[PDB]
Protein backbone atom coordinates (compact mmCIF):
# COMPACT_ATOMS: atom_id res chain seq x y z
CA UNK A 1 0.00 0.00 0.00
CA UNK A 2 1.33 3.79 -0.83
CA UNK A 3 1.67 6.44 0.99
CA UNK A 4 -0.98 8.86 0.16
CA UNK A 5 -0.38 12.99 -0.33
CA UNK A 6 -0.66 13.68 2.95
CA UNK A 7 0.55 17.57 2.01
CA UNK A 8 -0.69 21.11 3.76
CA UNK A 9 -2.49 23.22 1.18
CA UNK A 10 -0.06 26.32 0.82
CA UNK A 11 -0.88 29.66 0.30
CA UNK A 12 0.68 29.52 -3.10
CA UNK A 13 -1.98 27.14 -4.08
CA UNK A 14 -4.64 29.46 -3.02
CA UNK A 15 -5.58 29.89 -6.63
CA UNK A 16 -7.04 26.95 -8.38
CA UNK A 17 -4.31 24.61 -8.53
CA UNK A 18 -3.30 20.76 -10.34
CA UNK A 19 -1.63 17.86 -9.20
CA UNK A 20 0.04 15.21 -11.44
CA UNK A 21 1.67 11.78 -10.34
CA UNK A 22 3.25 9.60 -11.96
CA UNK A 23 5.73 6.27 -11.93
CA UNK A 24 8.41 4.25 -14.70
CA UNK A 25 8.06 0.69 -14.28
CA UNK A 26 10.69 -1.10 -16.04
CA UNK A 27 8.76 -3.83 -16.85
CA UNK A 28 9.98 -7.19 -18.59
CA UNK A 29 12.59 -5.35 -19.85
CA UNK A 30 10.77 -2.36 -21.37
CA UNK A 31 9.86 0.91 -19.64
CA UNK A 32 7.30 2.96 -19.78
CA UNK A 33 5.56 6.03 -17.75
CA UNK A 34 2.64 5.92 -16.14
CA UNK A 35 1.65 8.72 -15.19
CA UNK A 36 -2.23 10.60 -13.76
CA UNK A 37 -3.35 13.90 -12.62
CA UNK A 38 -6.19 16.10 -10.85
CA UNK A 39 -7.94 19.43 -10.35
CA UNK A 40 -7.66 21.04 -6.96
CA UNK A 41 -10.13 24.18 -6.75
CA UNK A 42 -8.54 25.66 -3.06
CA UNK A 43 -11.11 28.45 -2.15
CA UNK A 44 -9.45 31.50 -3.12
CA UNK A 45 -8.75 32.79 0.10
CA UNK A 46 -6.11 35.71 0.16
CA UNK A 47 -3.00 35.49 1.63
CA UNK A 48 -2.83 38.89 2.78
CA UNK A 49 -6.76 39.17 3.67
CA UNK A 50 -6.54 42.37 4.31
CA UNK A 51 -9.89 43.46 6.72
CA UNK A 52 -10.79 47.25 6.54
CA UNK A 53 -13.99 48.45 8.45
CA UNK A 54 -15.43 51.86 9.32
CA UNK A 55 -14.85 51.63 13.07
CA UNK A 56 -17.73 53.98 13.93
CA UNK A 57 -20.46 51.90 12.62
CA UNK B 1 33.47 -51.85 -11.81
CA UNK B 2 29.93 -51.19 -10.62
CA UNK B 3 28.52 -48.01 -11.68
CA UNK B 4 29.14 -46.11 -8.30
CA UNK B 5 31.82 -43.62 -9.31
CA UNK B 6 28.86 -40.94 -7.64
CA UNK B 7 27.49 -41.50 -4.24
CA UNK B 8 24.15 -38.79 -2.66
CA UNK B 9 23.02 -38.67 0.68
CA UNK B 10 19.90 -36.50 2.24
CA UNK B 11 20.18 -33.98 4.07
CA UNK B 12 18.73 -31.60 7.67
CA UNK B 13 18.29 -28.50 6.42
CA UNK B 14 20.94 -26.96 8.38
CA UNK B 15 20.77 -23.78 6.95
CA UNK B 16 18.12 -22.36 4.24
CA UNK B 17 19.24 -20.87 0.85
CA UNK B 18 18.45 -18.68 -1.53
CA UNK B 19 15.30 -18.98 -3.63
CA UNK B 20 15.30 -19.79 -6.94
CA UNK B 21 15.42 -16.47 -9.34
CA UNK B 22 12.81 -14.46 -9.91
CA UNK B 23 10.20 -14.57 -13.02
CA UNK B 24 10.00 -11.45 -14.12
CA UNK B 25 7.31 -13.08 -16.94
CA UNK B 26 4.49 -15.42 -17.03
CA UNK B 27 5.41 -18.82 -14.93
CA UNK B 28 4.62 -22.13 -17.60
CA UNK B 29 2.78 -23.82 -14.80
CA UNK B 30 4.76 -27.56 -15.35
CA UNK B 31 7.87 -26.32 -16.85
CA UNK B 32 8.28 -23.11 -15.17
CA UNK B 33 9.83 -21.54 -18.33
CA UNK B 34 9.74 -17.51 -17.75
CA UNK B 35 7.99 -16.12 -20.95
CA UNK B 36 6.99 -12.85 -21.56
CA UNK B 37 3.96 -12.05 -21.30
CA UNK B 38 3.28 -11.17 -25.53
CA UNK B 39 3.88 -14.84 -25.73
CA UNK B 40 0.46 -15.80 -24.45
CA UNK B 41 -2.50 -16.64 -26.79
CA UNK B 42 0.59 -16.63 -29.07
CA UNK B 43 -0.61 -19.42 -31.37
CA UNK B 44 2.30 -21.03 -30.69
CA UNK B 45 3.70 -23.31 -27.57
CA UNK B 46 6.53 -21.36 -26.06
CA UNK B 47 6.40 -23.58 -22.64
CA UNK B 48 6.90 -26.86 -23.99
CA UNK B 49 3.66 -27.01 -22.11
Amino acid sequence: SYQSINIPVTQNMVPSSRLLVYYIVTGEQTAELVSDSVWLNIEEKCGNQLQVHLSPD
Amino acid sequence: CNFSDKEVEDCVTNRPCRSQVRCEGFVCAQTGRCVNRRLLCNGDNDCGD
